[PDB]
């Protein structure tokens, strides 16, 4: 326990920081999507509609 | 001013608007007109005289 308990905190702080990474992409991707997805809404009502 | 914009400024043919202040933001009043009671009737693109 006490040597793995070490060896096991690195991985685990190792493998939270790539999943907060990939969190915080992901809601910058998604505010680009976003913007996207209003100008597509508003071309639908002022182009189709 | 009156927006032409299609559903910027409210469902209908838009007339006016009102802001109202609001925690941290702004409410809008949208007057905007619209067809009511309506009625069929005959066509024809252009009319014939002489
Ligand atoms: C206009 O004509 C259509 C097709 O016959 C009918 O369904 C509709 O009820 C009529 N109505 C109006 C002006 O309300």
């Amino acid at each position: 326990p006490p040597e793995a308990e070490v060896q096991i905190d690195r991985l685990i702080t190792g493998r939270l920081q790539s999943l907060q990474t990939y969190v915080t992409q992901q809601l910058i991707r998604a505010a680009e999507i976003r913007a996207s997805a209003n100008l597509a809404a508003t071309k639908m009502s002022e182009c189709v509609l | 001013g009156q927006s032409k914009r299609v559903d910027f400024c409210g469902k209908g043919y838009h007339l006016m608007s009102f802001p109202q202040s609001a925690p941290h933001g702004v409410v809008f009043l949208h007057v905007t007109y619209v067809p009511a009671q309506e009625k069929n009737f005959t066509t024809a693109p252009a009319i014939c005289h002489d």
